[PDB]
RNA sequence: GACCCGGUGAAAUUGAACUGGCCGUGAAGAUGCGGCCUACCCGUGGCAGGACGAAAAGACCCCGUGGAGCUUUACUGCAGC
RNA sequence: GGGAUGACCCCAGGCGGUAGGGGAGCGUUCCCGAUGCCGAUGAAGGCCGACCCGCGAGGGCGGCUGGAGGUAAGGGAAGUG
RNA sequence: AGCUGGGGCUAGGAGUGAAAAGCUAACCGAGCCCGGAGAUAGCUGGUUCUCCCCGAAAUGACUUUAGGGUCAGCCUCAGGC
RNA sequence: GCUGUUGGGAAGCAGCGCCAGAGAGGGUGAAAGCCCCGUAGGCGAAAGGUGGGGGGAUAGGUGAGGGUACCCGAGUACCCCGUGGUUCGUGGAGCCAUGGGGGAAUCUGGGCGGACCACCGCCUAAGGCUAAGUACUCCGGGUGACCGAUAGCGCACCAGUACCGUGAGGGAAAGGUGAAAAGAACCCCGGGAGGGGAGUGAAAUAGAGCCUGAAACCGUGGGCUUACAAGCAGUCACGGCCCCAAGGGGUUGUGGCGUGCCUAUUGAAGCAUGAGCCGGCGACUCACGGUCGUGGGCGAGCUUAAGCCGUUGAGGCGGAGGCGUAGGGAAACCGAGUCCGAACAGGGCGCGUCCGCGGCCGUGGACCCGAAACCGGG
RNA sequence: CGGGGGGAACCUGGGGAACUGAAACAUCUCAGUACCCAGAGGAGAGGAAAGAGAAAUCGACUCCCUGAGUAGCGGCGAGCG
């Protein structure tokens, strides 16, 4: 290939915007007219009036945590047997995580959507729903875990 | 001693600019400035005798500095880089397909 | 993204017809002067610039002081050492490393 | 350098899998002694809107 | 002392100036707009009506969720007792 | 609308403008381009120009000075007017 | 209850004070230097090349708010209908 | 690596060669691989430093059962009071540390696993030492999309100086002849300072705070022009005179028109702010997060961090981890559903990533300058 | 025999602020930061479990990346972490 134009192509743009002249974003700057444009203003997000926020809504959103932290208790994540279609033979913890679905994120619950799959299918546990359709040839086991 | 270059006081050929092909004896070296002397640059300094004792110290004025890179020594054949070789238990220089 | 670059960018290179890979090395014990014959014989003037790689020292001590030739070990292999040299040559050994870091 | 998520607001306000977000309605923690059962009873969750966008900028690690 | 001559020679201030009067006008107190009147070009010695003349980002006045000194049966603390 | 898309020609509207929003450029320092190319038959910078191109920011060309550096196309970065 | 020379001591929320908040190295209602420090300043001022298109507001609600702000209203760019 | 050619001067330009593990870079009268200093590559320490990296040599370390139950760090543990540390702000408040009071035991000993009890388990306090992997840059060296003398350190220069202050402390300015000094003999005017000739030089409007030498500012000469006109100083028109040519350039007599610039304002020629003028210095950024947009790569996937190896302006490897592939519920949980509910009522929530670029936002002065003040140590 | 004093940063320990932020302010923040003192050295600290914490688990300490702005802390404010 030749040297000059390998050349950026349609779109790069790093012109970015100056303020200081005559034409363009002159005096003032690019935006401000006034005074709380000047090296600071205070958000907004949540602030604002010295009004309140909208603090006056309420944390229901109880259980919020208790001083030694959280309590350890085995985690459960979900995957499809509609995403299990894919691959055949054998289907297991860990199978999985070198795939979309579980990575490290522990005992493994399949359930759902698709159609089930003539394979053994060891889990931690089933949607009663994903135990049925995988009567379809398929496994139960499950149990698990010492 | 950061000082040191190619020749002495010797026959040299200058390759200069203005004295381009000259042959001249003993360069007296600086090194201080990497001058040397020859025969070659001259110039006219103007002068009343540091002490007009015997009046005038004279008027025809004597040898320029001149680069050492300017200068290249000589010996049967012409400029040529110098080598360096053992000579067995010291150290001399020869000339290239030559000797000192 | 490298991968692809790396790839395409040899290819541009074998389109253009600048691409030959090579085996034959007689020129040893890198020396300019042997390089530089062994050159003449693969039609490698100097009127282009060129890309030399190779796991080869020798050659590579070859080239090098060459002002027309890039010399270069192949995991150096890179776009930009590609891309500025106007032709490309390569070891076989050095082509068959070049396959590997793609597929 | 690096944003912090704002506790105040995660402490009380979930974000939906759309991505609207969702309060509880405020006005039955002591107020009553006598509001109509359908005052008491109409208190579960609801939308904001515009004062969302910036709720959620300050969950900005949770999404 | 001031004035004239010979010797040396500052300063604040200063947008630029080719810098008149009246009646009007104008951000409502005009050399600088309008109309009219007046006025050859340039100095020097004098006066202090004007240039809202100079100097100092008003001491008064209010404003700032500005400061600081002082007070007390303001608050909350501490030293001490 | 043509459409031998030619960014080149017809048809019709619009084109005061502060805060602002957007869009296209110009120029300065540095990088690749460079082991290249321009330079003492004269670089950079400076002094003129009633000349040329650009709507403009600017770009050339011509003379004078200057005396050794400068740097395309096309990209990249910023102590950039 | 005098003046004055020399040699000493007392200091910064501290000294000294026949008392004025006086003096404490030419500005003391809390010294000076260096440091935290580029304190903070919802205030005043200043903010640098060119061309092209569009183009506001000085209202409402709340605001220890009222010359500051948050949402709404009015401007603009892109996509969509 | 020589010659030839212009030039003051070749390293330019030309002819014909050569070296290259050396075509990094500087210098040489200009622009050189082959002139010089170097570079690639390779040598070298008597002396004094350094030195398990490779050797040696010590110190040192090398058992089973079965019994006794003699020892296993004291004002210590432990508890209470008062506090500190930890993410923990008295909290349900453990653990670690301890100023005060009280005050054990030696393996049935004793601390702990977040008040506390009971199981189950972890560890052996009240003695001490321990490299390496980590930080920093006075100092030596290497690099730079770092500065180039109002920049870069305050200091390129005899600067922590001159100067200022009792003192602590404060703190400048000021670089450049030329290739070579060849730095101008001698004559002339002058007291000298300065000139004028001569002379050196490629060049002296390169002549010594001497390269380049912009503007403000001050002169001299020349053109046009003005002493009966009134003015933001210009502009439009005519006409005259002056300078190279049917076209310009300069100037301005009379006529028409005409309220400086910036800021701040409802509103400024304004008798509201700023500004003597000229030159230089002088203000919207960078890091990390975020959020839109956009250029791309791959896609139910995408992507790697620290590091490890390789390069010596070369890239690889490395999946810990991170987002996404599933939602609801405070939670237990259930799951394409789920939450409230007695409920086959109702209703609420329920379908990418990586890198570049740009707009904006949060955290750091975060557009630049400015306080009155507060604190620490002097 | 040792000590003493010096050393640009860097380290450990003993003491330890305020402006500031919270759009006032006291709890909180700045921050165990700045600074003062003592000490250490080419480093310093730490270091061989009366540890972690739920795992038939691991196995000195230090440093980097993760974990994670999570767990929590918090006038449940600002913010801390």
């Amino acid at each position: 290939d030749l040297r000059p134009n390998p050349g950026a192509n349609k779109r790069r743009k790093r012109v970015g915007r100056g303020p200081g002249s005559g034409h363009g974003k002159t005096a003032t700057r690019g935006h401000k007219g006034q005074k709380s444009r000047s090296g600071g203003l205070k958000d907004p997000r949540r602030f604002e009036g010295g009004r309140s926020t909208t603090l006056m809504r309420l944390p229901k959103r109880g259980m919020q945590g208790q001083v030694p932290g959280e309590i350890k208790r085995p985690r459960y994540q979900g995957v499809n047997l509609k995403d299990l279609a894919r691959f055949e033979g054998e289907v297991t913890p860990e199978l999985l995580v070198r795939a979309g679905l579980l990575k490290k994120g522990y005992r493994l619950k399949i359930l759902g959507e698709g159609e089930a799959k003539p394979l053994k299918v060891v889990a931690h546990a089933f949607s009663k729903s994903a135990l049925e359709k995988l009567k379809a040839a398929g496994g139960e086991p499950v149990l698990l875990e010492a | 001693r950061v000082k040191m270059h190619v020749k002495k006081g010797d026959t040299v050929l200058v390759a200069s600019g203005k004295y381009k092909g000259r042959v001249g004896k003993v360069k007296e070296v600086l090194p201080k400035k990497y001058a040397v002397i020859v025969e070659g640059v001259n110039i006219v300094k103007k002068a009343v005798r540091v002490s007009p004792k015997y009046p005038q110290g004279g008027f025809i004025e004597k040898e320029a500095p001149l680069h050492a890179s300017k200068v290249r020594p000589i010996c049967p054949a012409c400029g040529k880089p110098t080598r360096v070789r053992k000579k067995f238990l010291e150290n001399g220089k020869k000339i290239r397909v030559c000797a000192k | 993204v490298r991968k692809k670059g790396l790839a395409m960018a040899v290819a541009d290179r074998a389109r253009e017809g600048k691409l030959l890979l090579v085996e034959a090395f007689a020129g040893v014990n890198g020396k300019t002067k042997e390089f530089l014959a062994w050159a003449k014989e693969a039609g490698l003037d100097g009127s282009e610039s060129v890309l030399l790689v190779t796991g080869n020292e020798l050659v590579r001590r070859a080239a090098r002081n060459l002002p027309w030739v890039v010399t270069l070990a192949p995991e150096g292999l890179n776009v930009y050492d590609i891309v500025r040299t106007e032709r490309l040559v390569m070891d076989l050994d050095a082509w068959e490393v070049f396959q590997n870091r793609i597929g | 350098p690096k944003m912090k998520t704002h506790k105040g607001a995660k402490k009380r306000v979930k974000i939906t899998a759309s991505g609207k977000v969702v309060a509880m309605k405020t006005g039955k923690r002591h107020l009553n002694w006598q509001k109509s059962g359908k005052e008491i009873r109409q208190k579960g969750r609801k939308f904001v809107l515009a004062k969302p966008e910036a709720e959620r900028i300050k969950l900005l690690l949770p999404y």
